[PDB]
RNA sequence: CAGACCUGAGUGUGGCAGGACCACCCGCUAAACUUAAGCAUAUUACUCAGCGGAGGAAAAGAAAACAACCGUGAUUCUCUCAGUCAGCGGCGAGCGAAGAGGGAUUCAACUCGUUGCCGAAUCGGGUCUUAUAUGACCUCGAACUGUGGCACCAUUUUUGU
RNA sequence: CCAAGAGAGUAGCACUGUUUGGGAAUGCAGUGUCAAGCCGGCAGGUAUUUGUCUGCCAAGGUUAAAUAUAGAGUAGGAAG
RNA sequence: GCGCAAGCUCAAAUGAAAUACCACCACUCGGAACGUUGCUUCACUUAUCGAAUGAAGAGACCAAUGGUUGUUUUGCGCAGU
């Protein structure tokens, strides 16, 4: 992502002691395109949403909506560590079930 | 085309269709259509265009077409297919098991 | 809750409060507040001094040893005075601990008896808001009291509805809903979880319904 | 290019539409013979980003292995041995199902070269794979300049040496210089190198 | 109103395969003896045996590396580190590496699938020309998509449209 | 006048086993489970959250040469 | 203090621990609504599964019918686009 590449890093001045070797002279790197990585290649977003919507949900999505429908939302710290794994995964499908109720409503 | 061998590659397409709002059919076969390309079957099919003359027509069932999918067809979400046990099972429901009569056999008479 | 988006006219307590009835009788408004949701055995509940600017609080009593200087003068001028004997007699039946609270909104204590007065009266005056404040013998009485007199009390427990009188009719519209939002801006800036435990306030006149703020 | 829906619609697995899918093709399969050829992938997706393009030559073939793990075959199941190995479903199967799948395709016939495959179904029982399996002698095939590098003499099989990515999975291979390691070299070779004897020339 | 298409047969038609060999390889799989003065963990050994299966070698190979630089730049291999301050481990027995450097060898690097690719698929098989392509034509493999182009290093990002 | 077209039951996670010098996990295999707003994904050898910061961009696809030959290799030398 | 009244208050008072203006943290049942979703009936017959056979009469035959099997031009109702 773009938020992390932009006119880096005049490194200063001298070894050890919070500036290291060299004043550096920062070559313009990093023209990077591999940056180009998703985003949101609106590309990427229309194709999933479609499909996404064609698709429904699943049951588990479902499930944890229940739980916030409710509001059991600590709740799914389970169901969203352990059926997704890891705190990032579920994180994000905290995110993607929730939303997708949310504005669902509408 | 409704029948085409993975329909898994052509399923996200009305849905598409919708998305893009724009005109589709669920048309059958595709022989037919294999046919009119000289193909022994043949895949997907849009038209562009034509000629106005034909037009006319072609806007009157577009919108039928549409309106039996598109408009309806968040309806056609809600509404499911299948279910289908045998013919004798009917007939049972209908019959021995349960309807034999008045019933499966139960009360006609009061 | 209070307000409004664009903030024009906004808006519940005001459209409360305008359509509110008009009455001969000398309606006090009572806020009801109500608490839901917290982490109990991890939390050290709320026993808090909301400062209301005109609620009709005023009325007080002075702790002085007994002497001329200036318990003697404090009765003659028909001040209550509690010597350290009368402070402890106060204190235990149930009949008495209802009226201490409902009918002062302010305490005084003298300078020598200061670590006594935390030590005997202090679990009653903690919930009350308005804990004893030094009071010298060449002190001023009316000139001391000041905050004491706004101050309404909020004592959480496990309440997930307490009731706090926010003032009368005799206060402005503007008084009693200036107390209700001054009561939620010192709730929020004294409460750890500020207002999202809080569900539901509402004001009430003495022969009104309650009335909710959006 | 819609594969790009196709992707990702492939990637619903676990919903009930798929499963329908799914279910038909757990009675066809269910139904169904071992191992056959087909006319055509049924997930084309992964065949033809793993590489599938329409020609001759390439050749279809989906193919039946069942699932679960296994016993350490042994008669009677009785080892005598010290303890370690153990147990009737004792060591557990390093090399992989897909492999093994491949391979078997590769010992299938006398030809075919897999191309590649991928899992397209598992029952509790059978592990579907459609393979893409490629002889090397169509005209065209052998014409066909790119692809012709498939006709040569390492090619005499692939499948059991390891050589799909898969296979090459349990194979081991990352590049990942310290999780990449040991099986750089293989297992073996790295291990003969590692162990090697003294064979300084002076002293 | 009427006969397909689709698939699965059976031919015919042209290939292929087997088994060898198997020093080395490439996979796969996979002992115990031993030692620990016992011995089960451990070790042996990720070895033996077994099995599959290649080549002239194979294998490997072009970043989801290394790093923590004043930086590095496919793989391989060698020397090296280091039998180590990495370390595993009845933590014992016994085990135990990588990175860099020097260095050999190398001018080594490469495609597709998600980008308008598109005036009767640009294809391929066959056929037939041309002495091959090409030409040409069918076949009919092929629009469920082969071509070409483009391939997150670019294209100039971007804006000089 | 803008685009900007990079691999899934795979990755991952649990679990089991097996496996590793690789240590609160070096892999693999099974089984279950099972990912991408793309402020992303992967890696950064003490578990974690939590946040930065640092390096890459996997999961399709091909690739001399330098190496081997290790016992049973075959054509043609050189030897001790 | 309250209100139409006025009762209890308050401001009595005791005990083990106290209330009108009355805001409420203390059990228990109780429900539909609250649509969902969890375990459960027992419904069923299509996955599976047992058997059986060179797969040799399933169902549609019973009373004056069915087919709520429909499918369905066609109709009405509704409702909607």
């Amino acid at each position: 992502a773009a938020t992390k590449r932009e006119a880096p890093v005049p490194r200063t001045g001298i070894i050890a002691g919070f500036n290291k070797g060299y004043k550096t002279t920062r070559r313009a790197r990093r023209p990077s395109s591999n940056d180009r990585y998703a985003l949101p290649h609106k590309k990427l977003r229309a194709v999933k949403a479609i499909i996404s919507d064609l698709v429904g949900f699943s049951p588990m999505e479902r499930r944890v909506q229940e739980l916030l429908r409710v509001g059991k939302d600590k709740r799914a710290l389970k169901f969203c560590k352990k059926r997704l794994g890891s705190i990032k995964a579920a994180k994000k499908r905290r995110a993607k079930v929730e939303e997708a109720l949310r504005q669902q409503t509408k | 085309a409704n029948n085409v061998d993975p329909i898994e590659l052509v399923l996200w397409m009305p849905t598409l269709c919708r998305a893009n709002k724009i005109p589709y059919a669920i048309v059958k076969d595709k022989a037919r259509l294999g046919d009119a390309i000289g193909r022994k079957t043949a895949t997907c099919v849009a038209f562009t265009d034509v000629n106005a003359e034909d037009q006319a027509a072609l806007k009157n069932l577009t919108r039928s077409v549409n309106a039996r999918f598109l408009a309806r067809s968040d309806v056609i979400r809600r509404q499911w297919g299948g279910l289908q046990l045998s013919l004798r099972s009917r007939a049972e429901l209908r019959k021995k098991r349960a309807r034999t009569a008045g019933n499966d056999a139960a009360a006609k008479a009061a | 809750m209070s307000k409004i988006p664009p903030a024009l006219l906004s808006e519940a307590i005001q459209n409360v409060l305008k359509d509110r009835k008009e009455r001969k009788f000398k309606e006090s408004i009572d806020l009801q507040v109500n608490l839901k949701n917290y982490d109990p055995q991890k939390d050290k509940r709320f026993s808090g001094s909301v400062r209301l600017p005109h609620v009709c609080r005023p009325r007080m009593t002075v702790c002085l040893l007994c002497d001329l200087v200036h318990e003697d003068i404090a009765k003659k001028n028909d001040v209550p005075t509690m010597n350290q004997e009368e402070l402890k007699k106060l204190n235990k039946n149930k009949k008495l601990v209802k009226k201490m609270c409902n009918q002062y909104d302010a305490f005084l204590c003298s300078e020598s008896i200061i670590k006594t007065v935390p030590r005997l009266v202090g679990p009653h005056m903690h919930r009350v808001g308005k804990f004893p404040t030094v009071c010298a013998q060449n002190e001023s009485l009316p000139d001391k009291v000041l905050e004491l007199q706004s101050t309404v009390k909020f004592q959480l427990k496990k309440v997930l509805c307490l009731g706090t009188c926010v003032g009368h009719v005799d206060m402005t519209e503007d008084q009693v809903r200036q107390n209700v939002v001054m009561a939620i801006n010192f709730l929020v800036s004294l409460l750890k979880k500020n207002w999202q435990n809080l569900k539901s306030a509402y004001i009430k006149s003495t022969m009104g319904k309650s009335q909710r703020i959006y | 290019g819609s594969f790009m829906y196709l992707n990702e619609l492939w990637k619903k697995k676990s919903s009930d539409v798929m499963r329908f899918i799914q279910r038909v093709r757990a009675w066809e399969f269910r139904h169904q013979h071992t191992i056959v050829r087909l006319r055509r992938p049924t997930r084309p997706e992964k065949a033809r980003m793993v590489g599938y393009k329409t020609k001759q030559g390439y050749v279809v073939f989906r193919v039946r292995v069942r699932r679960g793990g296994r016993k350490r075959p042994v008669h009677k199941g009785i080892t005598y041995g010290k303890p370690n190995t153990a147990g009737v479903l004792g060591r557990k199967l390093n090399k992989n199902n897909r492999v093994v799948a491949e391979q078997r395709l590769g010992k299938k016939y006398g030809n075919l070269r897999v191309l590649n495959s991928y899992w397209v179904n598992a029952d509790s029982t059978f592990l579907w794979y459609e393979v893409v399996a490629v002889d090397p002698m169509h005209r065209a095939i052998r014409r066909d300049p790119r692809i012709n590098w498939i006709v040569n003499a390492v090619h005499k099989h692939r499948e059991q040496r390891g050589l799909t990515s898969a296979g090459r999975k349990h194979r081991g291979l990352r590049q990942k210089g310290h999780k990449a390691s040991k099986l750089r070299p293989s297992r073996r070779a790295a291990w003969r190198r590692n162990n090697r004897m003294v064979f300084l020339r002076k002293r």
